[PDB]
């Protein structure tokens, strides 16, 4: 017998362990690996795909309508269109997106985000809107003047239906927490900032045209985005074994 | 990304002057079964131009209450031309697709359609789905729960599947080329539908007062690079 | 470091240690016509 | 085919950019109708600095995401025996993970934890021998604690004790298919247009586990938990993730809803 | 090759269960026999070598060899068509439907036998050995049917027996293989043997 | 001139242990349309194994009053398997044949059948032929004037056409391979029958008292080297 | 001798064939009277395609079929001792497997599982020391729990505890013969024409196992199960498999039957 | 696979004009004991032509109630010629066989016999087999349970052992060459029977009314490549 | 991978890892006269 000394840890079942174990069917030979389109190797490939943001989360909005940002001919200037926190892993408009479902499977995130907007008004409907990203420090900007002092993009409606607003990674630390749960961990420390939209000029229409039109909101991770520390997705639960 | 196109398959040619590029699912064009993947030992049938052409299905009206419409593949063409004949007479089928969705309005209208092709799109919003919804034929079926995609997922995340949009201000058509997808080298064309093609309205049809209000949506599909095995007499599900 | 197999079947082996990612193009840009970043998409 | 997939081990760096006043380069202009995701990059939307980014991408690989044990079954014996059908729809966590891929191939590590409990479900410090037998379809299933089938001359069995470390075995990729399917738009048999035979991949069912206590317990019973861990994962065609609750163990049936996230007062208030 | 217990009917006992019955017809295109080709399910094939071993495993794959030998008198002639119908529906109802599948037309003569290869035509690389449906829904795997019909007729000279016998052989082809060992369901006991 | 044979086409294999060689009409096996003969400009369909296999037709009884029976080609298979489907869906068809006529009796019987394939065999013994005789379907039709061949010629001179005999003392089968014949590169498979296959008894069926008296005649035909042009919807004459 | 046996690791491929109209080649014609199995191949009966078949043949090898533990004995002590005759006819599963070969040579792995049970056969959590002694023919067999024979100075013994993992030892190929026989058309001794001495290969009997508890249990007893696993299997002359039930532990005696499979209404109905 | 044969051993020559090839069990002809397998140290006796010739046993009638008949080897010849003498006088025996089963009828009869040689074929359908059934002598014994092969197995699977068929329409004889099989280099010829030769009718004897009904089955066996050790006085079981 | 023996006798060794099959001719076609597939068996 070779002298051994077993140590603490022995017998334990760590769900993340990685040992080699005897196979139940030692000589079994699996079917061949055939050619199937669409193979994925890392889930980062999936969060880089744009998916729709449930931005219109208000009482009056039900179903498909919660994906539509509303625009309409103004009779006043510099007005606000929408506002939202850019944090990808907290409850709200972004939790049902691809970026969100996966950010919620992890505890920390890092990277620039891709916010793409597509206009859906008639071909004759024009307009200019300013979209801004306000870095941490205070509250969402109160007027267009305060918003344009941050990172922004002025969007002109035309043949190219969409525009991208990159919310670049600007953080004190290399990573942020995916939740801003405050009462315990004081994680509001990590808030990433706000994204607001305002009328640059106005939405102008010809006679008798619809005076309201819709903007769809897309979101994805940039190529420098990554997640760390897997954890159970909070939205999937049950009260007992399924029948 | 040109805005015009011509699609010629067999004896059928399709054109559009307001397209928005062409999507190829998963970056893979349709390919034949390789000798190392194959298992069925019989020499296959390859109809060629008789089954690999464009078939136009009956049009659907974009009404005010419209939620969307879907067609299952190969179910929708399971009874059209020689493609359908070949599908019935063989136990096994394999094949890709070329899809062209059409919907023109005018520069006085506004609306937006999501045109998506989903692999293995289950219609599971009912405990015991009715055959008329899982396999609706050439007329297809209407959406009842577009927000949950009829399968318990978020409509907004359906963009993870091959798709295009028909945004009336930008284009009057969507074009998709789909490869065969399955965990098998081949399968039965009557018992399993590999792809589902849905046209769901995400921004309602609107227009300047007095504009034409009758706006149809026409779907035209073409089998591509198909092959069949296990010949016998004709059989349907 | 040590990675040597004790058992007969490969199913007994420990987890794969090749954890990388690949270009998402087949998912993020499955189009036929190239649309360069510097250009306008629809022309 | 047409689109190639390069491989990398770190996220992309940021390189320094400068201002731009031009009519030839408009990276911010996109067209979502094409089906493509925007390709406007950081460097093109703002003036950036150089950042050698070494953040890795390992914990989001299929193997790092799936490679850990999760509960797939829990039960107690009734007469010193219990038959469980090998299917992962009982517990939702591992189920919701697997359904993120359409097709996938993987080996599995099964860990079995057992302990004795009395009638009031209070754990007992009792070491008893137990047997776990894998009975493939077509093999005779034991009717009770001492039927002849437990001789197990061909069926694989594992015999351990509630006082020994948990039992564990590895299992190969066993389907008749070339990958397991987690979504199936079809029927289980020909000539059946019934909703009860829709959406089930029969080749995903490889049998059942029958558990027993080698000798009878007097007044107590075996409480068993089966954990399963995917290994060597290969997957194809990512799917839209589950956004509504599971209701049935064997199907994806669900209850429609009108919103996913909770509402807020105004769309202009963050 | 081992003999198939094809004549599994009440009236057939012992050795007689191995005999397929032929007889001079007075009608045309009639049916002689029918059976599921699945080698591991209960029925005529379970007591054969192919069957006993297919039943020791959970999955199978491969072409099958179905050889038939005629045993009528040297003067008895005939032509029969044997067909393999792939999955999809039920066994064919008439000769016309059967001949649209894989078949062989057999002519009686000096060479007493004929082989009907039921080639491996499946969606998947393997099939389950049982079609147990109530639980696993394994009827998903049904491999098809094999039917026999009169191509012409069995003709005999004066005073000869008007019925003769066909023996049925079955074996696996060279591309057949089994996976996942399991206990044979037909071997059991109620308690230790005395 | 061996007396045994095996014919394998597609998924069908035929055998005989008492043949009498194999005839190839005009010494020409079936060939495809050459580029210098062709006129229809569209790419043809070539079904392959789906349509080029053996189809067995319902048997005919060699009765005492039996005069013969005939089948027209491609009419007889105009509704069988994928061959018939392809025939209906295309305006144009071209193709050859492999014919196997079967009739076994015993060494105690005597009789002789002429098995002939005639190019352009007109059924003109009536001023206004009935469609049921010119195009009798898969069941074929019975001879009413075998001596004058139903066309005003001598039955005895029908040997100028490709043929074999089924002389019960010598063989139980006849095998013929026919090439496509026409004054056109292609033609319509529903409006014109290129070949006619007749089985006429020239020496009556006789036998030793008590021998089996029920003797059938089975015909099995296979399209070979076929091609179709002018695809549209299905149409029959 | 005349017929050679080539070796292979995968089943045969399928290569593309074409049509055939000839009188020289008739592969479909066979003659079962010769004693030969048909040799008509797939490629010759139909038009086939190319199929590179890589399906393996490993799990049907003698070693993969036989190489796993199976129950061969089960018993309880009576007075703290029990004598079992080493023979595998008590339990039918492993027996029916071995009888698929006429002659065979193999080593064996014996695993012994023991536990204490009370008078009502209810398992007890009691760790007691037990002894298993192999007594070859001609050696003095213990009469009871503490006889002198348990000194075991020559006879092999294994001593373990009901609280320790199961005991296990390997055993060599021990017969006086050159292979074990699973069918023997002969008698056990000369000058015996009696049915009681027919069909038994005495050289297949190598002794007995005598089990005891090193010290007496008060009111309980040792419950023992012996598993046996063949290793390094070599076999000759495959046999017609068992198709009727076993009745006797020591002989192949059986009850005649008129059918093997259940009947059906008509031979023309599948 | 010729249909004629002549078998010449010693001073005996056998012929048949309607055979169906010749089977060699396990592909191995009879061979002598090699020096590395042998254990008995005494120089063996090798009778040669005196014991290695053809011995014909008394014929059995294929009656209407006939189930089959079997002979055990070497028991059946344990008392014939010098082969039997040598078997009795030696403790040890080793040897192979050449078996020729005969049964001619006419072209007006039909019937089929399975001719099988089984290694170690136990007659275990009784709890205490009678010596008259386990060792029936030169007259052999009749089958009582042919369906279960007298050993609890399926008659249909007996083809896993060396065999031929005597199908009256095809052949009037079966020929088998058997090698020595045992888990020992040699054994006693009186206490153990290595092979059993059975002739079981699977298709009953039938014929045209009035044909000869008295049809015998004759079995002729020849020891081949035999050797004996352990000489002493004569002894039988 | 590792296959090294610890014990003295070969009976202690693990299962053989050479699981192949061989030509079944000695069982499926134990005849003296060759009967090619393309030929008729009885001539
Ligand atoms: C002896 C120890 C027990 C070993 C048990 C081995 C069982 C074989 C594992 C099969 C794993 C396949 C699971 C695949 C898919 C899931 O069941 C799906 N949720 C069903 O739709
Ligand atoms: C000390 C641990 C116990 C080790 C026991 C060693 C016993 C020797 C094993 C002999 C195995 C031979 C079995 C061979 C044949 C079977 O008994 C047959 N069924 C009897 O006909
Ligand atoms: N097969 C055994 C019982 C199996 C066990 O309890 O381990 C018998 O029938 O006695
Ligand atoms: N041989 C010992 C008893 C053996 C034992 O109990 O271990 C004696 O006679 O005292
Ligand atoms: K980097
Ligand atoms: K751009
Ligand atoms: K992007
Ligand atoms: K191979
Ligand atoms: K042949
Ligand atoms: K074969």
């Amino acid at each position: 017998g070779i002298p051994t000394l077993y140590t603490p840890g022995s017998g334990q079942f760590l769900t993340t362990d990685d040992f080699q174990t005897p196979c139940m069917l030692p000589k079994f030979q699996p079917t061949p690996v055939i050619d199937i389109p669409g193979e994925v190797k890392n889930f980062l490939e999936v969060v880089q795909v744009e998916s729709l943001v449930e931005i219109n989360n208000v009482e009056s909005a039900e179903g498909v309508a919660r994906y539509r940002i509303p625009l309409n001919v103004q009779d006043a200037m510099d007005g606000q269109i929408m506002a939202l926190r850019v944090d990808p892993g907290i409850d709200g408009p972004m939790q049902s997106t691809l970026l969100g479902v996966f950010t919620r499977y992890y505890a920390q995130w890092s990277g620039s985000l891709d916010f793409t907007f597509m206009f859906c008004g008639t071909f004759m409907t024009t307009g200019k809107v300013i979209i801004a990203y306000t870095p941490p420090g205070g509250d969402q900007p109160t007027n267009r003047r305060q918003a344009m002092l941050g990172t922004h993009v002025v969007w002109d409606f035309g043949l190219q239906s969409s525009i991208t607003l990159v919310v670049p990674w600007i953080s004190s630390g290399h990573f942020r927490g995916t939740t801003l749960e405050n009462t315990i961990y004081k994680y509001r420390y990590y808030e990433a900032g706000y994204i607001t939209m305002w009328y640059q000029t106005n939405m102008v229409v010809p006679p008798n045209f619809p005076t309201t039109a819709s903007i769809l909101m897309f979101v994805a991770a940039q190529p420098n985005f990554s997640l760390r520390i897997l954890k159970d997705r909070p939205d999937i639960s049950q009260e007992g074994a399924l029948q | 990304s040109d805005r015009v196109a011509q699609l010629t398959l067999g004896n059928s040619t399709i054109t559009t002057q307001e397209a928005a590029n062409i999507v190829v699912g998963y970056g893979r064009w349709p390919t034949s079964l390789r000798d190392t993947d194959a298992t069925a030992v019989d020499k296959p049938t390859q109809p060629g131009v008789s089954a690999e052409r464009f078939y136009t299905l009956p049009s659907v009206q974009w009404t005010n209450s419209f939620k969307g419409h879907y067609w299952k593949l190969p179910d929708a063409l399971s009874e059209l031309g020689l493609f359908g004949q070949n599908l019935q007479f063989h136990y096994l089928y394999r094949g890709g697709w070329v899809i062209h969705v059409q919907c023109n309005a005018t520069k006085f209208h506004q609306g937006t359609l999501l045109v998506v092709a989903t692999p293995e799109h289950k219609i599971q919003s009912a405990e015991s789905p009715a055959f008329a919804r899982t396999n609706p034929g050439e007329q297809g079926a209407a959406y009842q729960f577009p927000f949950t995609f009829e399968d318990g997922t978020a409509l907004g995340n359906a963009l993870i599947y091959p798709h295009q949009w028909v945004n009336l201000r930008t284009n009057n058509s969507a074009t998709l080329v789909l490869p065969y997808v399955n965990a098998l080298p081949m399968d039965s064309g009557i018992r399993h539908n590999n792809w589902t093609l849905s046209v769901i309205p995400i921004v309602p049809l609107e227009y300047a007062a007095g504009a034409t209000t009758y706006v149809p949506i026409t779907v035209t599909i073409a089998p591509m690079c198909t092959e069949y095995n296990g010949l016998r007499a004709a059989v349907t599900q | 470091y040590t990675n040597i197999n004790y058992y007969e079947n490969a199913a007994s082996n420990s987890l794969n240690k090749q954890d990388f990612t690949q270009d998402p193009e087949k998912f993020t840009r499955p189009v036929v016509d190239v649309m360069k970043e510097a250009a306008v998409p629809l022309k | 085919q047409v689109i190639k997939s390069a491989v990398r081990s770190t996220v992309e760096n940021t390189v320094q950019s400068t201002h731009s006043i031009t009519t030839e380069a408009t990276p911010a202009l996109q067209a979502a109708e094409t089906g493509a995701t925007s390709n406007a990059s950081d460097e093109s939307m703002i003036e950036t600095r150089n950042v050698v980014n070494t953040h890795g991408v390992a914990e989001t690989s299929l193997e790092a995401f799936y490679g850990r044990a999760g509960l797939v079954a829990m039960f107690s014996t009734d007469g010193g025996i219990y038959r469980w059908y090998i299917n992962f729809g009982e517990y939702v966590q591992l189920r919701a993970k697997l359904e993120l891929l359409t097709y996938a191939r993987f080996d599995m590590e099964f860990t079995i934890v057992a302990q004795v409990v009395n009638a009031q479900s209070k754990v007992q410090d009792f070491n008893v021998d137990y047997q776990v037998m894998f009975v493939p379809p077509g093999a005779s299933v034991p009717e009770n604690q001492d039927s002849y089938q437990w001789q197990s001359s061909c069926n694989p069995s594992v015999i351990s004790n509630t006082g020994l470390p948990p039992a564990r075995v590895s299992v190969p990729f066993m389907s008749s298919a070339n990958a397991y399917s987690f979504s199936y738009d079809g029927y289980t048999q020909f000539g059946d247009a019934s909703g009860s035979s829709y959406g089930i991949v029969p080749s995903n069912y490889l049998g059942m586990l029958v558990v027993r206590t080698c000798e009878d317990l007097d007044g107590t019973r075996l409480r068993v938990r089966v954990y399963a861990k995917p290994k060597h994962v290969k997957g194809w065609i990512p799917r839209s993730p589950r956004m509504t609750p599971y209701k049935s163990r064997y199907t994806g049936v669900y209850t429609d809803t009108t919103k996913f996230c909770a509402n807020r007062a105004r769309i202009t208030t963050a």
